[PDB]
């Protein structure tokens, strides 16, 4: 009894402190003009992606592993573990267009914001989620169109492509792995980009914001991917509680991006404290 | 002063292709919506063609829709009407008009001198009736003319598009009241016009020589622009 | 030329010097009398239902 | 006889002092006990101008209530249809540096002024299309800060070299040059007769002059600190000003004082707009913290406030039937209220 | 819908929407700087060390594809909290203060200006780009006179590059915001590299714009 309506009260809890944490910063873009620029469109972008998690993805894989297996059918699951994946991909994906904006900020100062208007930005945000589409969608609804059969039971619910090695490296190390090398590779020309030049903060707080970010991001998004790497091999030696606590610590990337990349920024907090004041 | 000096008219043979153009001189052209109308060697105006400012929205008529296009070089400022497959029904003499919008504006204010296109031989618009032929003049008096639409004109933002232009003999058309009550600019004081949603009238007082010709009213509420048939004054 | 400067200033003093000034009471009475008469016809304290007002 | 002088206009001065005491019978709220409150007078935005970039200066109505000036400092002074929320014209200034706009009674000129000492008279019905520049008034030495038309064919300007003045426009020269202000004369307000007019400076003393004649008339110095804004009453017999020191008071010309003083203890911020309402029984404030207060012109009591803005409000005024009161702030918006 | 033909008048309201979009783009790309100080300070030397109606004196010039505008507003002979709350917006406050500073004196005058003007609520983050001119006349001025005239409180030799450094620290200690900075230079013998200097220092603003603009700051 306790210990499923702990977890159930848990589980709720971080799924609706997500869903008000991104829906104040959707309010704060929205009943602001002050905000109202394209990196917070991508911030924007940003929230809409992490709506949809915070919507159905957490609470129904929190119902998932205190029930046990999937009760529901093998087109709920599919279809709900299809959405849920491709919006994670497209929130990694506008995080990645992000810190892209940010290297040109930065290092073409003058020129960027010559280089670009409000429909580049609007082609950036649409060839990511329609590249984490392509990406990830075709790839698992027509999977059992391919071998002829559903290789996942009725019971559980996961990858049906799991058994494959090959595509899974190859959708592995195309939606993590080059994403986080690339954003170390131009946050570490950020870091030294952002240099006075001439003759304490000037360096440190970008220093120190760049590690908070791609640390949190590391250490939310990794072990994942490490799992679904080593279970094409390794299926044995895997139980289910280290994709219990997988999951939930990759759910929780969706809380803790508001406060790594909208409440660094010093007038949103201001913003925050005035819907926190009305 | 503005000019609008139109060319490419003559005894042209049926079934082919000619060019019109409009070269406009003396004013900002760039931000004009422009006209064609034409009108028969013996009957009233009717609408041809509109391309707006900008060349964003293009408007024809029915009865030449397809056939015809227009187009307008704004560096050259220049209004251009190509028109294709030519019927023995074009001939007629065709004026480029300025037709600026706004609130408050007075569209068609000024016209060109009209080129002529003789060739040789080979639905539910509101229509508008001038029920007047023509009646004879004099000085002195005063006079007044109707025109009575089909479709009420007094649109829900509350004008009344309603348009009364004065053609001169051997003139092109003056613009006199413009939206049923709104006088003209650089028009005489002694015209006025009123009316209400269907039947319409203008009260030119105290009529001199120069005020005799052809009076022709036109709806504005909608596209097609039909004109009515134009009462003629004649002296005495 | 202090003095002059000084001339002109007294002199507007002076010519302001001469001005009729009435009660209070009949400045306030009439600017009363006027917003009675005109609160009729104000838009702004008398909200127009919005049949008529044109900013529907 | 400096100090002679000096002293004489102190005796003057005290002379003034005890007409303005002997002709004070009474206060304004001794007679406001009887007329009831209006309450909560709250209006909602009916339309919003999205139209500038950088901050909006100012802002003028049309006499037919329905067009509309905003001058802001993008270098863009742009009139604007505001039932329908379209742009009629957007006119390039030649300085983007713009304190002031004006809209002729006939609404055929646009004025327009600022640190370019040099105002500005767009014509508007060019039989060329477009607006040009007609004339071009340039006879100060400071800045410019308010301008009002009498008709199409004269300007009172006030500036900031202490002085004002009235230009002929279609000569272009300066027909009379109002002084005797010690600060920077920074508003400006014709009578609804347009027979004489008050102007307020940076030295509390909003005086009243007359056009005709060319000399000052009254004088009233009540503030504390530097006049922002005035408007008269709608019967030309009084008027409002705000100022720096977050009040606003009310003068009289006939009895030659102040009358009432709206302040209140929440308010540490000063005024940018003043206006009436039609009858003037309401009072129009902006503000430097973004909001704009309503009061009553009688009772002196906040009657509700219109807030909405990012920025300080820097521009207000009614039209000239009451219909609608049209804000302009530093946010570049540009609202409408009911 | 039931638009009549006023359809033309809101496409005539979308194109000068366009219009005004596209001239904002066009005037945003450039870099406005605000040049202050005394009279006599030296800053119409500076002004004439750009090499490119008497109430704001505007000079437009470019550098490196950056349009440069710079407007002197020492002909505006008013109180200057009028007109300061629409200089806001500006990228930097040039500041000149000369190196003659002990007539009528100065460099007190100069450095009350300066808090003045780094301490007004309106500049509360723009950053003072500050030039100090006649410096070959500093040094002789210290080659016989001592300039404690003007700093009785001052402790250190009477050589050039420690008074130099004495007066720097005097003016970079009246600033108290943490997001706004001050540069400073020497001038009047320098040939064009003080604009070089200006060039450097307002992309270091820029990128920090763009840094505190992108939340990384
Ligand atoms: C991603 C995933 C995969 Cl790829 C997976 O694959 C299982 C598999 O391939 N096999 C094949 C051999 N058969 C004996 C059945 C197991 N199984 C799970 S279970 C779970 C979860 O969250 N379980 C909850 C209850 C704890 C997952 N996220 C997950
Ligand atoms: C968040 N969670 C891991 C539970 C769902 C997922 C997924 C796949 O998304 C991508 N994998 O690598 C980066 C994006």
């Amino acid at each position: 009894t306790f210990e499923v309506v702990f977890i159930v009260l848990v589980a709720g809890s971080l799924s609706l402190v997500t869903i008000i944490g991104n829906i104040l910063v959707m309010v704060s873009i929205k009943v602001n003009r002050h905000l109202q620029t394209v990196n917070n469109y991508f911030l924007f972008s940003l929230a809409c992606a992490d709506l949809i998690i915070g919507v159905f993805s957490m609470n129904l894989y929190t119902l998932y592993t205190v029930i046990g297996y999937w009760p529901l059918g093998p087109v709920v699951c599919d279809l709900w573990l299809a959405l849920d994946y491709v919006v994670s991909n497209a929130s990694v994906m506008n995080l990645l267009i992000i810190s892209f904006d940010r290297y040109f900020c930065v290092t073409k100062p003058l020129t960027y914001p010559v280089k670009r208007t409000t429909k580049m930005a609007g082609m950036m945000i649409a060839a990511a989620w329609v590249l984490s589409f392509i990406l990830w969608a075709p790839a698992i609804l027509f999977w059992q169109f391919i071998v002829g059969v559903r290789t996942v039971e009725d019971g559980e619910c996961y990858i049906q492509f799991f058994s494959n090695a090959a595509v899974t490296f190859g959708t592995a190390i195309a939606a993590f792995y080059l994403p986080v090398i690339i954003m170390t590779v131009l946050y570490w020309h950020i870091s030294r980009a952002s240099k006075s030049r001439i003759k304490p903060s000037r360096e440190k707080k970008v220093t120190r914001t760049i590690l908070a970010i791609l640390l949190a991001f590391i250490i939310t998004w990794a072990p994942y991917n490490v799992m679904v790497l080593i279970n094409t091999f390794c299926a044995p030696c895997i139980p289910n509680t280290v994709w219990t606590i997988g999951y939930w610590l990759c759910y929780i990337n969706s809380t803790i991006n508001p406060a790594c990349y909208a409440l660094c920024n010093a007038t949103f907090k201001k913003t925050f404290k005035h819907l926190l004041m009305c | 002063d503005v000019q609008l000096v139109e060319s490419g008219g003559g005894l042209v043979q049926p079934g082919g292709s000619r060019k019109l153009s409009c070269s406009a001189s003396g004013f900002a052209f760039s931000s004009f919506g422009m006209h064609w109308v034409r009108q028969a060697p013996e009957k009233g105006l009717e609408w041809v063609a509109y391309i707006s400012s900008g060349s964003g929205t293009i408007y024809y008529a029915d009865t030449v829709k397809g056939r015809f296009t227009i187009s307008r070089d704004d560096p050259k400022n220049t209004l251009f009407l190509q028109m294709t497959s030519l019927r023995s029904e074009d001939t007629a003499m065709y004026y480029c008009v300025r037709s600026i919008y706004y609130y408050g504006s007075s569209p068609f204010d000024f016209w060109g001198q009209g080129t002529t296109l003789t060739v040789s031989s080979g639905g539910s618009d509101i229509v508008m009736t001038q029920a007047t032929s023509s009646v004879p003049v004099t000085p002195g008096e005063s006079v007044s003319i109707s025109c009575r639409s089909s479709k009420s004109l007094l649109h829900s933002n509350g004008n009344t598009y309603l348009y009364w232009f004065l053609q001169r003999p051997g003139q092109s058309p003056q613009l006199l009241i413009y939206r049923m009550s709104n006088l003209a600019s650089g028009v005489p004081d002694r015209f006025s016009g009123s009316g209400s949603g269907t039947a319409f009238t203008l009260t030119i007082s105290r009529l001199e020589a120069e005020d005799v010709g052809v009076y022709y009213c036109m709806q504005h509420l909608e596209y097609p622009l039909t004109f009515g048939a134009g009462t003629k004054l004649e002296l005495k | 030329a202090s003095i002059a400067q000084a001339r002109k200033l007294v002199e507007q003093l002076k010519m302001e010097a001469n001005i009729d000034r009435i009660k209070v009471s009949k400045a306030a009475a009439d600017l009363m009398a006027y917003c009675e008469a005109h609160a009729k016809e104000d838009p702004l304290l008398t909200p127009v239902p919005a049949s008529e007002n044109p900013f529907r | 006889e400096l100090d002679q002088l000096r002293q004489e206009a102190e005796q003057l001065k005290n002379q003034i002092r005890d007409a303005r005491k002997a002709c004070a019978d009474a206060t304004l709220s001794q007679i406001t006990n009887n007329i009831d409150p209006v309450g909560r007078i709250q209006m909602r935005t009916r339309r919003t101008l999205r139209g500038h970039l950088a901050k909006i200066y100012a802002m003028h109505w049309g006499t037919d209530s329905r067009l509309l000036v905003s001058a802001s400092q993008d270098g863009k002074l742009i009139i604007w249809d505001s039932y329908t929320t379209n742009k009629v014209h957007a006119i390039p200034l030649r300085s983007s540096w713009v304190m002031t706009c004006a809209y002729a009674p006939s609404g055929n000129y646009v004025a327009c002024g600022g640190l370019d000492n040099i105002c500005s008279i767009y014509n508007l019905k060019t039989r060329e299309g477009n607006v040009r520049v007609s004339r071009e008034l340039a006879g100060h030495t400071g800045y410019l800060s308010c301008c009002r038309f009498l008709d199409d064919n004269q300007i009172v300007t006030s500036s900031g070299d202490t002085t004002c003045a009235l230009w002929d426009i279609e000569t272009g020269q300066q027909t009379t040059t109002f002084t005797g202000h010690t600060g920077d004369v920074m508003s400006l307000s014709l009578a609804p007769d347009t027979r004489l007019f008050v102007s307020g400076a940076c030295d509390a003393s909003a005086k009243l002059w007359d056009v005709r004649e060319g000399m000052c008339r009254q004088t009233f110095t009540g503030h504390e600190s530097d006049i922002n804004a005035i408007c008269f009453f709608p019967n030309g017999n009084a008027f409002a000003t705000g100022s720096d020191d977050a009040t606003c008071r009310l003068f009289d010309l006939r009895a030659d004082q102040e009358l009432m003083t709206y302040s209140h203890d929440n308010i540490i911020c000063g005024i940018t707009s003043v206006s009436f309402s039609k009858s003037g029984r309401l009072l129009l404030a902006g503000y430097d913290d973004f909001n704009c207060n309503v009061w009553d012109a009688l009772k002196a009591d906040r009657a509700g406030v219109l807030a909405g803005h990012d920025n300080r409000v820097s521009c207000l005024g009614v039209t000239d039937d009451g219909m609608a009161v049209a804000t302009g702030s530093w946010d570049s918006f540009l609202k409408i209220w009911n | 819908t039931l638009s009549a033909e006023d359809k033309a008048a809101v496409e005539r309201s979308k194109m000068i929407e366009k219009n005004l979009k596209e001239d904002g783009i066009s005037a945003a790309k450039d870099v406005k700087l605000l040049l202050l100080g005394a009279g006599e300070s030296g800053k119409s030397t500076i002004v004439k060390q750009m090499k490119i109606t008497t109430g704001i004196v505007e000079t437009h010039f470019t550098f490196k594809n950056l349009h440069f505008r710079l407007f002197d507003v020492g002909g505006q002979r008013s109180e200057r909290k009028k007109w300061i709350h629409c200089f806001e917006d500006v990228t930097a406050i040039i500041f000149c203060v000369a190196l003659s500073g002990y007539d009528q004196n100065r460099m007190h005058e100069s450095l009350m200006l300066f808090d003045s003007i780094c301490n007004n609520k309106f500049f509360i983050d723009t950053s003072i780009i500050l030039f100090l001119n006649k410096k070959d006349l500093f040094g002789e001025k210290i080659k016989k006179s001592p300039l404690t005239i003007c700093f009785p409180e001052y402790t250190g030799p009477n050589t050039y590059e420690d008074a130099a450094a004495y007066i720097q620290a005097q003016f970079e200690s009246k600033n108290r915001s943490p997001n706004k900075e001050i540069y400073c230079h020497m001038t009047c013998a320098t040939d064009t590299n003080n604009i070089q200097v200006v060039f450097d220092a307002v992309t270091d603003i820029i990128i920090a714009n763009n840094l505190r603009g992108c939340g990384l700051y």
